[PDB]
DNA sequence: GATATTTGATCAGGAAACGGCTAGGCTAGATTC
DNA sequence: GAATCTAGCCTAGCCGTTTCCTGATCAAATATC
């Protein structure tokens, strides 16, 4: 009887008989309200929740007044919807005052992902939280309190923090972590009992049992790393590093037991070594992964091609159960229809969510591909990374738009949608391009090479807020900051550098220059800090000029070749015979890690087997890669 | 051994060592009679980055030797290897007329790629000049 | 036959590719008070 | 029934190595009919 409202077939399978009824019962009211027909469907699962939204909608609005409809029924669908909207129009009054001071959003999510036992549970214990002897911010009680499980975590906190944090000895951010996630008290009562049993038996450092035990699922991967660990460590042969690993995860005890039940047969009857195994088992869902692989492995080896290599890499990530049967499936039609290559398959499906890039593949390509003019290759880069299916629908929405309105060729757009979170970037650039051409007196080109690359909504935005100070208090220029914010995580390098420019400048004898040309690589901010820590002990213990560590530092990956280079100086330079002017000009070229230790692994035998003076060697890891030039070529030819 | 320059006689003098960047050492005849010398380093910035000579050190000194009109010099470099195969079409272009330039290899040279040389020659340049980048 | 057209060669240095790890959200089934 | 505890599957954002692409001039040099 719901054809009469407006519901096809599809919607009414969907609403139980029961509650039929009472669909029909307050839907004048709720269209009267705005709510669309979806809307009203999905507020479905808790029946009563139609009631309160048709009968109290106006103190909703003015007790929340940037609320929308998307997160009222959101918030009015879950096990406990009615109830947790009353508590919220009786509490919203007082949780917007000390010693919270909340805004609508935390309050909704609170609310949806808690309940009203959450909500409750905070207003009543404002006090007690925020005061002596806790001294929580406000951000972590919401946080605490934002997962199925609250009023438990939050007690806990205040019954275990100090004794945790005093008796065996932790940082107050530490509990905070292993509680935030679900089922917290169960995790932090079994870290209570369990951490010394660890750290003095198996060998196991604090850190390690604080990362295993901050994961979704906890109180079963330690109570399975205490026994099953001398087995799988002396039976098999694994590390514990390896275990470790395996179980942090969600669903580690799964893992451990599927990895320590199957090792043996896939290393024996399918040929493969223990490594892969570890990097299949090592994500979430592993054994979902691990039986999938042994299940399929000889018939996608057989029938497609698609070598163990291709199989192995596919498996890993999360998810790869799907995106091995979505392949086994769609393969043979992809390959044959739409003339797509086989290897282009397998890069896109070796990803997060593959499944969903694949289907919405094949959906899309004829559209895209004779609608707009993109060429077959385009649109298999477009879906090459995280997300690519909601990079795919934002770029066939939004291409003729950008195209016309802003006037951006189509190889500019499809640049853009690339990356992880592309359509992000693409909503950005569409929403941001006249405020940045006109007022801050960027070009067109300048704004695109920003939104090129991984990240590119947050350098926008930092650029939009930061240009004027970085451009009038320190003297930088905007091709400068461009510069900067250019390259992936420009919103870090850009707050790093407004921070510690003053500092090294006046307190290092640094020049402007020098600074920019640092943090403008690939983990600039991180080569920042470890200059500003490394500069003082790298030129008094050892003698070595600043303009060297500055050429050390201004390299991708400069922090790694500068602690290899602290680390390393002194026993290559006493042992080997060496310069320390050879090393800062091996550690200088790129890389930086590896060819320094491949020169310390290979010297001697090098020198001797073959015949080659140091200095041949330091000339041919000096300029080039360095690894690949001296593990091959010289080291295997010969 | 020693190399005939004017009515001078200059040998090999010593050169750093073969670290993978390559120095030499440039000698020619001022306007008075007398001999001067100058270093060169390989790389660092040049006004023809289109020319891949251009930032070789046996090109700097052909680019020296066109930006003052001299007309004679010598040139020596420290790499195991020789002139690369670019560089015996390209500064020829570079020099200008009827300008010589000799370029001496380290003794024991042994040239492994396509187009390397391991022996003294002798360039003579053309009319012909540079294209602008 | 004479012939046309593909064949590499850096003592450089910016992009562009290809791996890998952290942090956070939402949904469906199972278990305890 | 009410309230809480586990397992998988998806998106954004950030940090380290390794391989490819330019302009340019001159010999030999497969294809070539
Ligand atoms: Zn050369």
């Amino acid at each position: 009887d719901l054809r009469t409202l407006g519901y096809s077939q599809q919607q009414q399978e969907k609403i139980k008989p029961k509650v039929r009824s009472t669909v029909a019962q307050h839907h004048e009211a709720l269209v009267g309200h705005g709510f669309t027909h979806a809307h009203i469907v999905a507020l479905s699962q808790h029946p009563a929740a139609l009631g309160t939204v048709a009968v109290k909608y106006q103190d909703m609005i003015a007790a929340l007044p940037e609320a929308t409809h998307e997160a009222i029924v959101g918030v009015g669908k879950q096990w406990s919807g009615a109830r947790a909207l009353e508590a919220l129009l009786t509490v919203a009054g007082e949780l917007r005052g000390p010693p919270l001071q909340l805004d609508t959003g935390q309050l909704l999510k609170i609310a949806k992902r808690g309940g009203v036992t959450a909500v409750e549970a905070v207003h009543a214990w404002r006090n007690a939280l925020t005061g002596a002897p806790l001294n929580l911010t406000p951000e972590q009680v919401v946080a605490i309190a934002s997962h199925d499980g609250g009023k438990q975590a939050l007690e806990t906190v205040q019954r275990l923090l100090p004794v945790l944090c005093q008796a065996h000895g932790l940082t107050p951010e530490q509990v905070v972590a292993i509680a935030s996630n679900g089922g917290g008290k169960q995790a932090l009562e079994t870290v209570q009992r369990l951490l010394p049993v660890l750290c003095q038996a198996h060998g196991l450092t604090p850190e390690q049992v604080v990362a295993i035990a901050s994961n979704i699922g906890g109180k079963q991967a330690l109570e399975t790393v205490q026994r099953l660990l001398p087995v799988l460590c002396q039976a098999h042969g694994l590390t514990p590093e390896q275990v470790v690993a395996i179980a942090s995860n969600n669903g580690g005890k799964q893992a451990l037991e599927t990895v320590q039940r199957l090792l043996p047969v896939l290393c024996q009857a399918h040929g493969l070594t223990p490594e892969q195994v570890v990097a299949i088992a090592s994500h979430d869902g592993g054994k979902q992964a691990l039986e999938t692989v042994q299940r399929l492995l000889p018939v996608l080896c057989q029938a497609h091609g698609l070598t163990p290599e291709q199989v192995v890499a596919i498996a890993s990530h999360d998810g790869g159960k799907q995106a091995l049967e979505t392949v086994q499936r769609l393969l043979p039609v992809l390959c044959q229809a739409h003339g797509l290559t086989p290897e282009q398959v397998v890069a896109i499906a070796s990803n997060g969510g593959g499944k969903q890039a694949l289907e919405t593949v094949q959906r899309l390509l004829p559209v895209l591909c004779q609608a707009h003019g993109l060429t077959p290759e385009q649109v298999v880069a477009i879906a090459s990374n995280i997300g690519g299916k909601q990079a795919l629908e934002t770029v066939q929405r939004l291409l003729p738009v950008l195209c016309q309105a802003h006037g951006l060729t189509p190889e500019q757009v499809v640049a853009i949608a690339s990356n992880n979170g592309g359509k992000q970037a693409l909503e950005t650039v569409q929403r941001l391009l006249p405020v940045l051409c006109q007022a801050h007196g960027l070009t067109p080109e300048q704004v695109v090479a920003i939104a090129s690359h991984d990240g590119g909504k947050q350098a926008l935005e930092t650029v939009q807020r930061l240009l004027p100070v970085l451009c009038q208090a320190h003297g930088l220029t905007p091709e400068q900051v461009v510069a900067i914010a250019s390259h992936d995580g420009g919103k870090q390098a850009l707050e790093t550098v407004q921070r510690l420019l003053p500092v090294l400048c006046q307190a290092h004898g640094l020049t402007p220059e020098q600074v920019v040309a640092i943090a403008s690589n690939n983990g600039g901010k991180q080569a920042l800090e470890t200059v500003q820590r490394l500069l003082p002990v790298l030129c008094q213990a050892h003698g070595l000029t600043p303009e060297q560590v500055v050429a050390i530092a201004s390299n991708g990956g400069g922090k790694q070749a500068l602690e290899t280079v602290q680390r390393l100086l002194p026993v290559l330079c006493q042992a080997h015979g060496l310069t320390p002017e050879q090393v800062v000009a091996i550690a200088s070229n790129g890389g930086g890690k590896q060819a320094l230790e491949t020169v310390q692994r290979l010297l001697p035998v090098l020198c001797q087997a073959h015949g080659l003076t140091p200095e041949q060697v330091v000339a041919i890891a000096s300029n080039g890669g360095g690894k690949q030039a001296l593990e091959s070529i010289v080291a295997q030819l010969s | 051994g020693s190399y005939a320059l004017g009515p001078y006689q200059i040998s090999a003098p010593q050169l750093p060592a073969y670290n993978g960047q390559t120095v030499g050492t440039f000698y020619y005849v001022n306007d008075a009679g007398g001999l001067e010398g100058k270093v060169f380093i390989s790389g660092g910035p040049t006004p023809y980055p289109n020319y891949v000579s251009a930032g070789h050190v046996e090109s700097q000194s052909a680019l020296f030797m066109r930006d003052n009109g001299i007309s004679e010099g010598l040139v020596f470099h420290n790499n195991p290897k020789g002139t690369c195969g670019f560089c015996v079409n390209m500064i020829e272009t570079l020099l200008p007329e009827n300008a010589k330039m000799t370029v001496v290899p380290p003794e024991g040279v042994i040239p492994v790629k396509r187009g390397a040389t391991g022996e003294t020659k002798v360039f003579i340049g053309n009319s012909n000049g540079p294209k602008s980048p």
